[PDB]
RNA sequence: AUGGAGAGUUUGAUCCUGGCUCAGGAUGAACGCUGGCGGCGUGCCUAAUACAUGCAAGUCGAGCGAACGUUAGCGGCGGACGGGUGAGUAACACGUGGAUAACCUACCUAUAAGACUGGGAUAACUUCGGGAAACCGUAGCUAAUACCGGAUAAUAUAGAAAGACACUUAUAGAUGGAUCCGCGCUGCAUUAGCUAGUUGGUAAGGUAACGGCUUACCAAGGCAACGAUGCAUAGCCGACCUGAGAGGGUGAUCGGCCACACUGGAACUGAGACACGGUCCAGACUCCUACGGGAGGCAGCAGUAGGGAAUCUUCCGCAAUGGGCGAAAGCCUGACGGAGCAACGCCGCGUGAGUGAUGAAGGUCUUCGGAUCGUAAAACUCUGUUAUUAGGGAGAACAUAUGUGCACAUCUUGACGUACCUAAUCAGAAAGCCACGGCUAACUACGUGCCAGCAGCCGCGGUAAUACGUAGGUGGCAAGCGUUAUCCGGAAUUAUUGGGCGUAAAGCGCGCGUAGGCGGUUUUUUAAGUCUGAUGUGAAAGCCCACGGCUCAACCGUGGAGGGUCAUUGGAAACUGGA
């Protein structure tokens, strides 16, 4: 991230960003009993939004295309 | 130049002016030499012209007039017709 | 203001007082999910919150919109315990529930235009009207005889106290002082007189 | 726009020729010289009159400083 | 006392201390968005982010020289005041009092004051060699209520230049600052100390003041625990949540003050600075370029660039409220006002049913058993509260022949001009997203089947996960909803109400010794003391006993009531540790 900091981040969900060397908002939240990664990654945020497969969220996980 | 400036103090967009012997170099919140109670132009209560210029009688002899153009406000305070 | 079914007020709450028969064609058991199971026992703070939710479906103004209602049933001097049933009958639903316009409170809030509204001068299309000793909650000149205003003119004979209603008039202007015990008593009084204070 | 000389003029009254201020300092340099030499300049204290035809007629000195020398003088006689 | 206080967590259930994973409101907010209409307010919160700008505020003869009341430009006159951002004083700097044998008090307008006394003269006018501008030369001048000290009043007892049919010594009316103490201020164990004219002495001066300011000299381990002395570094306050009170918080506002003005540093006649756009000096910056130069507010406004899950237009006017100029008149103003601004909270007039066919044309679960998304419903009537053009019009209130002692006359306004509303009664739409086995008010069919989803607490996925994903849904609440960092319900959790002197949360093995923290001494004391006493004052974005309306919003008088006062002994001694 910024301020020369390195953390074992992880993207929670099914979102598979295909844009390397790009800024990615750090999801405000830690993991639950997961030795190794101790942080999450916000979906989208000036990067690969995600997939339109899911539609039960329509709030987070880079949701879009409101069904009618 | 030292008249009865209306000290504009209180809340925002509703200053509670209080006629007091102030200078022209110090507008609004400056320096009161002879305070004269306070004027209430709320027009919703009885006590309105509650000015106490009992010690302001010496001010009206060498530097005393109207600061915020208050002729009717000073009209109630009739302390003339004696010179 | 709730924009929902007005039949769950006598299921989620324990004090509806809005209709005679409601559990006749329904199921007067417990809640919804565990409706075929046993009932529970209202908690100390829960009983005061249940009454608030019970009056939430009864009173038109909900959380924050009924500020005056709660403010008049707390800081106001007098029987604080019975201040929720004393200083809370100053709405426009009471006039319709005393003259014979609307049997419910939600319909009484919408009866401030279709029914009598002109309270001897300036009217009000809100859920609460300023009816004091001198105000005659009547109809207008063009809306003198309405359909919802003269609906139960003979169906609603018995009228409430501190209220007036006649044929081709329905103008309320009787006593201004009301009763603090002339309302349903199912919720606690000191409980809401302390919880509200907080 | 308006030259200030009634408000914060502490340095505004201290920014021009000082020749007249230095010339007045040389005239008040005999303060103790004339007193130690018994000059006639400080003679006749009925006037210094020095309050009826001096301060306004022609005067250009300090305030408190002059007042100190304006106390013993103009009053001694 | 409007009178807090859920669990799990440990055997296979457990009590009990203990800590938070976790039943809520708050969230100067943004946020993926489904963000009908709006009164009001905040908006580089991420940013003392760099720099092209529109840009501080102009004038005056009752007193003087254009061609024609001031028209010649001198003189009276805010550049520091409106302002802007708050890195900067861990502290009278501000917050907070009497004050001043620490005290100055310049100053602002009235009267004494007789326009007196030495005056030449002054910018303009303009004799004017040249210079790219980057500056010398040729120089005479003319004014103005611009303007010059000694003898006759003020701590003695050594007055003038001129006002219409202005005035000056004394001083008043008035006026700004320096000060005493009583008040806000971190801890280090992985530092345990600091001042030496530290502590007091009087004399060379001069400023708001004594003066350890220096003055002649003055101590030892003394000062200091009052962590003085190191740091922490912050603009301070009037404030809003808060336990139910006992506890606890204690600043965004909006005004006072305290600051700052590329960087420093030293000085500069007229009336109170270091000067937001005067000096000089230096330093690294700004840019064009005649070789020399100019330098920078953008720390006045709005912008280009900064990275902000997280924020105002390079728009009109001085309506008005201002003050400074200025016999009036004239005249000044990104002070200030009005329009762009986003769900920034708008919660309501808030969008159609008086009526009403199993209200279906057949589907929502369907072992189809009925009910129904369904007193949904047709197609109208209904409900008015959408347009259709409309002419519309309190902070701060008195004036202007010359007829008028803090009173006032022929003659002094607009940057505007569509709340609640029962009325025209066109038809302008409260949707939504979430838990659904739940915990915790909530579900049916398929599709999945440790693939993926779900995923605070639970967990549900290796087959029958209504926990998953679609459809019919359901509980909640409200023009929306899931998210991120910030107080308190949660619960006392350095225990303070809220800790043991043993398993819990607890045996200093240290047996020999005064940290003044604290451990009967009779009587006995001169009054440490419990409840009476100067009371005027008794004020307060203060809970004001009421006090005003804006329907949903900001419309504010009551200093005696009124507490949030400002009578609680001078005093009645056989008595914490010390007899």
């Amino acid at each position: 991230l910024s301020n020369n900091i390195e953390i074992n981040a992880y993207i929670p969900g099914i979102g598979h960003n295909l844009q390397e060397h790009s800024v990615v908002l750090v999801r405000g939240g830690r993991v639950k009993d997961l030795p190794g990664v101790r942080y999450h990654i916000v979906r989208g945020a000036l990067d690969t939004s995600g997939v339109d497969g899911r539609r039960q969220g329509r709030s987070l996980y880079g949701t879009k295309k409101p069904k009618n | 130049a030292v008249k009865i400036r209306l000290t504009r103090l209180g809340s925002k967009r509703n200053p509670f002016y209080r006629i007091v012997v102030a200078d022209a170099r110090s507008p609004r919140d400056g320096r009161i030499i002879e305070q004269i109670g306070t004027y209430n132009p709320t027009s919703a209560n009885a006590p309105e012209i509650k000015v106490d210029e009992a010690l302001a009688l010496k001010w009206l002899n060498d530097g005393a007039k109207p600061t915020d153009t208050v002729h009717n406000i000073l009209s109630k305070e009739g302390i003339m017709k004696k010179f | 203001r709730f924009r929902g079914s007005n039949w769950k007020k006598s299921r989620r709450l324990g004090i509806s007082l809005s209709g005679t028969g409601k559990e006749l064609e329904k199921r007067p058991y417990a809640p919804g999910q565990h409706g075929p199971n046993q009932r529970k026992k209202l908690s100390e703070y829960g009983l005061q919150l249940r009454e608030k939710q019970k009056l939430r479906y009864l009173y038109g103004m909900t959380e924050r919109q009924f500020r005056n209602t709660f403010d008049i049933a707390g800081k106001k001097f007098g029987v604080h315990g019975e201040n929720f049933m004393i200083l809370l009958a100053s709405r426009l639903d009471a006039v319709v529930y005393s003259l014979g316009l609307a049997r419910t409170r939600r319909q009484a809030r919408q009866l401030v235009n279709h029914g009598h509204i002109l309270v001897d001068g300036k009217r009000v299309d809100i859920p609460s009207y300023s009816v004091k000793p001198g105000q005659t909650i009547s109809v207008r000149e063009k809306s003198q005889k309405l359909n919802i205003i003269v609906e139960s003119v003979e169906i609603n004979n018995f009228v409430p106290e501190y209220l007036n209603f006649d044929a081709d008039s329905l103008t309320g202007t009787f006593v201004r002082l009301p009763e603090r015990s002339e309302l349903p008593a199912e919720i606690n009084e000191q409980l809401i007189v302390e919880y509200y204070s907080r | 726009k308006s030259a200030i000389k009634r408000v914060k003029t502490t340095e505004k009254a201290e920014a021009r020729n000082i020749s007249q201020k230095s010339a007045m300092r040389t005239a008040v340099k005999n303060a103790k010289t004339a007193v130690s030499n018994n000059a006639d300049n400080k003679n006749e204290l009925v006037s210094l009159v020095k309050l009826v035809d001096k301060a306004a007629q022609s005067n250009l000195i300090h305030s408190n400083k002059a007042d100190r020398i304006k106390s013993q003088l103009m009053t001694a006689n």
